Parts: C-alpha cells; structure tokens; sequence
C-alpha cells in the first residue's frame, strides 16, 4: 500500500476525517483557561465541521474469534 | 527421549486454525465428500478388483467340477453287456 499511496488520498483522508467536533485541545501546566480559550477561537475557530455527504466510509461490526496463529 | 520440545529443525511455517465452536463438525458432504469418495474408488479400481474376480471364477469352477464328478457314467454299464 506505501508503495501505491497518492496525495489524492492523503486529502481525501484529511478532508473526511479532521473534523472539529472529533478533535480535544488540552493544556496542562501553567496554563490559564480563558488565555487559552481565546488563542482557541483565534487559531482553531475555523476548522470545519460539517459532515458532508456522510462520506465518512462504512465498516464492518465487531466480532471476537477464539482461533490461533 | 521423545518428546515435543526437540523434535526438529523447521523454519519459517505459519499456521492458521479456529475453534470446534466456531465451526460445522459437517461442513460439506454431499458437495465435496460425495466426488471425493467417487475419484478415491477410482483411483484404485483395477489395482485391487480382478484379482478377486479371478478367484469367483476360480471357486465355481472348482465346485462345478467336484459336483460332476459324483454323478454315475452310463458307459460303466452300457458299454460291455
């Protein structure tokens, strides 16, 4: 698959997955919140977050298999 | 002496199994067992078959003959008075 990879995917990936509301900024140390709130709405406020055409891909459920290899 | 821990020498060989529980103790008879059985007679037929046919023969022959051979001969009689 490395070998077969192009920058269509890497984007396609990007594009469907690095959306806002699955995404955490989390600071400890010495950190104040409300400093750290508004370099959130300066720097991160306008990353998308519509999903869009649900393009998000289908996948198989969950299963456990007692096997061996 | 004998034992699983230093058996042989192998490298490289991978394995693959699932549990009895994840699977059909009959999976597939009549699509793949029946043939099978089939090619299996076939394959040994004429290796095993004639030599027995010999023998039948053989036996009824043998038994024919000695059947024959207790029932009386007019010319024992007829032949001289």
């Amino acid at each position: 698959n490395v070998r077969k990879l192009s920058r269509a995917d890497l984007t396609e990936y990007l594009s469907t997955h690095y959306k806002a509301p699955r995404m955490v900024l989390a600071a400890a140390g010495g950190v104040e919140h409300q400093q750290l709130l508004d370099l959130a709405q300066k720097h991160l406020g306008d990353i998308p977050w519509t999903y869009a055409e649900d393009t998000m891909p289908a996948l198989t459920p969950c299963r456990f298999t007692g096997s061996e290899i | 002496g004998r034992e699983f821990g230093n058996l042989t020498r192998i490298r490289h060989v991978i394995s693959y199994s699932l549990s009895p529980l994840e699977q059909r103790a009959l999976p597939h008879v009549l699509s793949k067992g029946v043939p099978n059985m089939l090619r299996r007679v076939r394959e040994s037929f004429f290796r095993v078959v004639p030599q027995f046919v010999v023998f039948y023969l053989l036996y009824t022959w043998g038994t024919e003959e000695f059947e024959k051979s207790k029932r009386k001969n007019p010319a024992a009689y007829e032949n001289d008075k």
